[PDB]
C-alpha cells in the first residue's frame, strides 16, 4: 500500500524525459493492458511518432487517475490519449463499478483540460467471454454501456473519441474480430496497426486542425 | 424472445397489485429494464413507471412498481374507477422489447343480468338476413353463459358475443349474444330463446319471442 | 411537450403495401433511437421495428424481418414505416414510440433498448380484400326498464361511431365492439335502458358515423 498508483513503474522513464528537453506536439498515452501491450507489440509506431506510452497492465481506472499527474501533467504533453475501463470491466483488482469508472474517466478529462491538454477518448474494445464466466453477449452488453456514456460525455464536452470496438467488434455478439487477436481477449499486431490508424487520425486533426470559424 | 407474464380484483379505495414474470433475469448490472404501462380504450399505452421503480412525471403517487430479477409488481395504493384499464410490463434488456398483458378490475357485489331479447327488425328482414339479438345487461362477474334453443332445438355455430368493459358507474359489464339466421330459417320457425346462465341466478333465465 | 403524430393508415388488399409516418417534436428527434409497435384488435402489444438515431442500424421483429422497411427523415424529424405484402395477420394499430436513452449504440441486434417514454395515437392498418361499405343501421325496438338499441350491420372498415340523442343521452348507454364476420365485414349493437314510462313521451335515435364512407345514419327507434 506503498504505491498503490505505481508510481514507481514510470518514475525513471519520467526522469529521462525531463533531461531529455522540451518535445513538440507530445502525445501521452494514458492507459491499463490495452496500452502497455501496445507499446509491447509495436514499439515502432510510438518511437517514429513522438508518442510516449504510460500504460500499465491490470491497472484499475482509479489507480490510473492517481497516478495521472505524475505520468501526464508533468509531461506537459500537447494531447493525451485515455484508454481506461478494460481492467474495471476485467475484474482482476476488485468488483465493476461503471458509474465509478466513468466518474474517474471523466476526473482524468478534467485534469488534463485544467493543464491546458487536449483529450482524446476511446472506446473499451470486445474481446470473448469464458462461457464458465458470462455470456458473450452479457460481456458485450457491458462494454457497449460504458462506451456509450464516454461517447456521450465526449460529445457534450466537443471531445473526440475513437470507436476502435465498432471496427473490431464482430457480429453477432460482439466477439473480438478472429483476425485482429491471438488469444480472443487482447489485439494482436494487426489489431494494433487497426487502432494506429485510427488513433493517428484523431491526434493529427487535434494538432493540425486549429481556428475553427464559427459562424 | 424472453417471455413476460402476468400471473394473477379489489375494491375501490383499496391497493390493487399486478405481477408480472419474465421468463430470464432482466436485471443487468444493477439496473431493471422493465417498465409499466397504463392503456385506455382508444388511446396509446402510458408510460407509469420505469427502471423497474421510478414513477414517471405526472402519474399519480398512488402508483409505484417493485421487484428484480424476474419477479415485478405494480401497486396502485388507492384503487380508482380512472384506474380500470388493461397494464403491460415491458422488458427491454434484450431486443425484442417483449410486453405481458393483464387487467385491472373493480371488485364488486354480484349482480344478476338484465335479460332482453329483440327480434330482427321488418326493416332487416327486407334482405335475406336475421339478427336476432339477447342482450345480458349490467352483471356482475364478468363470466356468463348464453344459449339459443329455436323450437328447443339448441344452436351451434351461428352466434357470435361481445362484452363491453367495465361500467365506469357501477363496476359492472354487459354482454350481446347475437343470433344470425336466414330469413328462410328464420320464417321456418316460431319459438326463439336465449337462455343465460349466471351466478346470480338461482336458476338459467330463458326470454323469448314466437315469430311474428 | 413531446408529440408523436402518426398518419398514412387506411386499408391494404394483402399482398399491397403502405407507408407510415410519424411526425415528432418536442424533443430532439435525432439524438434517439425510434421504434414502431403494434396491436392487433382485442390482443396485446408486439414490437415491430427500431432504427437509430442516425440511421445506421434498423432492426425487425421476426414476424415483419424482410417485409418491413423503417427509415427517418432527422432534417423533418418524421419516423417511417415501409409496409410490403402485406398480409391479413398484419391487420393493427400501429405506435410509433421514442427511446428513452440518448444516442444508444445499436451495433447488434439483440441489445438493450430504452424503455418507450413518448408514444405516437395510433393509425389503424386493416389488411383485406373488402370494399369499403357502410353500415345498415337497423333498430332493437323495446318491447321498470326497457331497453332498446341500433344493430350497426355489415360495414368495413372499422371503425364506427354511435351516440344516442346527438349526445344528450349516455347514461346507460353500451356500445358493443365490433365482431369482424366471415364476410369479411363488421357488425356490432349500441344498446341503452330507460325507464318504460318514458317510451310514450321521449325519442330515441341512434346517430351512427361511420367516416371512412362518409356514411351518418340517424335511425329512429320506436316501439313497434
Amino acid at each position: 500500500k506503498q504505491d498503490p498508483a505505481n508510481k514507481k513503474r514510470y518514475a525513471e522513464a519520467n526522469k529521462e524525459l525531463v533531461r531529455k528537453g522540451k518535445q513538440k506536439n507530445r502525445v501521452v498515452f494514458m492507459g491499463n493492458s490495452i496500452t502497455e501491450g501496445w507499446v509491447a507489440n509495436d514499439p515502432a509506431f510510438f518511437e517514429d511518432n513522438g508518442y510516449v506510452g504510460r500504460g500499465i497492465s491490470g491497472q484499475t481506472s482509479s489507480h490510473m487517475l492517481e497516478r495521472f499527474e505524475e505520468d501526464v501533467i508533468k509531461l506537459k504533453p500537447a494531447v493525451v490519449v485515455i484508454m481506461a475501463g478494460t481492467n474495471d470491466i476485467a475484474e482482476n483488482a476488485g468488483p465493476y463499478n461503471e458509474e465509478q469508472t466513468f466518474g474517474n474517466i471523466v476526473k482524468m478529462v478534467e485534469l488534463a483540460r485544467a493543464a491546458k491538454i487536449k483529450v482524446i477518448l476511446t472506446s473499451v474494445l470486445p474481446h470473448a467471454a469464458a462461457p464458465w464466466n458470462e455470456s458473450q453477449k452479457e460481456a458485450t452488453q457491458a462494454i457497449i454501456n460504458l462506451n456509450t456514456r464516454i461517447i456521450n460525455y465526449a460529445i457534450e464536452n466537443k471531445i473526440p473519441f475513437v470507436d476502435y470496438f465498432v471496427e473490431m467488434a464482430q457480429s453477432p455478439n460482439g466477439d473480438l474480430n478472429s483476425s485482429y487477436t491471438r488469444d480472443g481477449v487482447h489485439p494482436n499486431l494487426e489489431g494494433y496497426k487497426v487502432m494506429e490508424a485510427l488513433i493517428k487520425k484523431a491526434i493529427d486533426k487535434v494538432l493540425l486542425e486549429h481556428h475553427h470559424h464559427h459562424h | 424472445d424472453i417471455v413476460m407474464t402476468q400471473s394473477p380484483a379489489v375494491s375501490l379505495g383499496e391497493r390493487a397489485t399486478i405481477n408480472c414474470k419474465s421468463s430470464q433475469s432482466v436485471t443487468f448490472n444493477y439496473k431493471n429494464y422493465l417498465a409499466w404501462y397504463q392503456q385506455k380504450p382508444g388511446q396509446p399505452p402510458k408510460l407509469l413507471i420505469y427502471w423497474a421503480s421510478t414513477r414517471e412525471s405526472g402519474v399519480p403517487d398512488r402508483f409505484s412498481g417493485s421487484g428484480s430479477g424476474t419477479d415485478f409488481t405494480l401497486t396502485i395504493s388507492s384503487l380508482q374507477a380512472e384506474d380500470v384499464a388493461v397494464y403491460y410490463c415491458q422488458q427491454h434488456y434484450r431486443t425484442p422489447p417483449t410486453f405481458g398483458q393483464g387487467t385491472v378490475e373493480i371488485k364488486r357485489t354480484v349482480a344478476a343480468p338484465s335479460v332482453f331479447i329483440f327480434p330482427p327488425s321488418d326493416e332487416q328482414l327486407k334482405s335475406g338476413t336475421a339478427s336476432v339479438v339477447c342482450l345480458l345487461n349490467n352483471f356482475y362477474p364478468r363470466e356468463a353463459k348464453v344459449q339459443w334453443k329455436v323450437d328447443n332445438a339448441l344452436q351451434s355455430g351461428n352466434s357470435q358475443e361481445s362484452v363491453t368493459e367495465q361500467d365506469s358507474k357501477d363496476s359492472t359489464y354487459s354482454l350481446s349474444s347475437t343470433l344470425t339466421l336466414s330469413k328462410a330459417d328464420y320464417e321456418k320457425h316460431k319459438v326463439y330463446a336465449c337462455e343465460v346462465t349466471h351466478q346470480g341466478l338461482s336458476s338459467p333465465v330463458t326470454k323469448s319471442f314466437n315469430r311474428g | 411537450q413531446v408529440q408523436l403524430v402518426e398518419s398514412g393508415g387506411g386499408v391494404v388488399q394483402p399482398g399491397r403495401s403502405l407507408r407510415l409516418s410519424c411526425a415528432a417534436s418536442g424533443f430532439t428527434f435525432s439524438t434517439y433511437a425510434m421504434h414502431w409497435v403494434r396491436q392487433a384488435p382485442g390482443k396485446g402489444l408486439e414490437w415491430v421495428a427500431v432504427i437509430s438515431y442516425d440511421a445506421n442500424y434498423k432492426y425487425y421483429a421476426d414476424s415483419v424481418k424482410g417485409r418491413f422497411t423503417i427509415s427517418r427523415d432527422n432534417s423533418k424529424n418524421t419516423l417511417y414505416l415501409q409496409m410490403n405484402s402485406l398480409r391479413a395477420e398484419d391487420t393493427a394499430v400501429y405506435y410509433c414510440a421514442k427511446d428513452s436513452q440518448l444516442r444508444s449504440l445499436l451495433y447488434f441486434e439483440w441489445l438493450s433498448q430504452g424503455y418507450f417514454d413518448y408514444w405516437g395515437q395510433g393509425t389503424l392498418v386493416t389488411v383485406s380484400s373488402a370494399s369499403t361499405k357502410g353500415p345498415s343501421v337497423f333498430p332493437l325496438a323495446p318491447s321498470g326498464t326497457a331497453a332498446l338499441g341500433c344493430l350497426v350491420k355489415d360495414y368495413f372498415p372499422e371503425p364506427v361511431t354511435v351516440s344516442w340523442n346527438s349526445g344528450a343521452l349516455t347514461s346507460g348507454v353500451h356500445t358493443f365492439p365490433a365482431v369482424l364476420q366471415s364476410s369479411g365485414l363488421y357488425s356490432l349493437s349500441s344498446v341503452v335502458t330507460v325507464p318504460s314510462s318514458s317510451l310514450g313521451t321521449q325519442t330515441y335515435i341512434c346517430n351512427v358515423n361511420h367516416k371512412p364512407s362518409n356514411t351518418k345514419v340517424d335511425k329512429k327507434v320506436e316501439p313497434k
